[PDB]
């Protein structure tokens, strides 16, 4: 999958 | 390289304050070690960690992009739109454009599109609130070193130096410099701070920084033995 920062 | 010497830079600075015991003051005075002039020039604003396929891709906070490939190559793209740097795995820098790159990194600048877009659409820009160091003659923009996950973080270790820790579990954030010898410190609320370390030592500060300071030693030293 996938790993990110904080979204909005 | 300086990249040897400015991660051990950071850990003598580290550990005399953590040695100092900051936060078991009689009395804590952390705001007489701040320093607002001391912030840093470059942060990771969004990340997208896609590893998995491409490589990490990021944003720094003068909205240029970058991506650390899996191949350990990295390209960056300028806040203009428009210029590209192309970075080895040993290193060696090259320069282009969107309209003049050799055809083996077409693939490359595509991938930088497509997290760029990502990004945009998706990610919070940590940092916003912060207006940047005046950048001069004597600093580049950075690109991505290399970069680690643990349970409770992400730890970002950029060209110019500067280490960056982001915590899952709060959202708090720590932006080390070892040139400034300086910690920045996001808190959850967003509040910021920018702190010169030997006066953390003199001051101290509070556990909630303290802890977050043995953790960053902690991960500079991993940064370190991996190298």
């Amino acid at each position: 999958n996938i790993f990110q920062s904080t979204m909005l | 390289e300086v990249v040897d010497c400015h991660l051990s830079d950071m850990l003598q600075q580290l550990h005399s304050v953590n040695a100092s015991k900051p936060s078991e003051r009689g009395l804590v005075r952390q705001e007489e070690a701040e320093d607002p002039a001391c912030i840093p020039i470059f942060w990771v604003s969004k990340w997208v960690d896609y590893s998995d396929k491409y490589g990490l891709g990021y944003q720094l906070c003068d909205n240029s992009v970058g991506v650390l490939f899996n191949d350990s190559t990295r390209l960056i793209l300028y806040n203009d739109g428009d210029s590209l740097q192309y970075i080895e795995r040993d290193g060696t820098e090259s320069y282009l454009t969107v309209s003049s790159h050799p055809n083996s990194l077409m693939k490359k600048i595509t991938l930088l599109k497509y997290f760029r877009n990502y990004m945009s659409e998706h990610l919070l820009k940590a940092g916003a609130n912060i207006t940047p160091r005046e950048g001069d003659e004597l600093a580049r923009l950075p690109y991505l070193r290399t970069w680690f996950r643990t349970r409770s973080a992400i730890i970002l270790h950029l060209s110019n130096g500067s280490v960056q820790i982001n915590f899952f579990q709060d959202h708090t954030k720590l932006i080390l410099c070892p040139l400034m010898a300086a910690v920045t410190y996001i808190d959850e609320k967003r509040d910021f701070r920018t702190y010169r370390l030997s006066l953390l030592e003199e001051y101290g500060c509070c556990k909630e920084l303290a802890s977050r300071l043995r953790y960053a030693r902690t991960m500079v030293d991993k940064l370190l033995s991996s190298r």
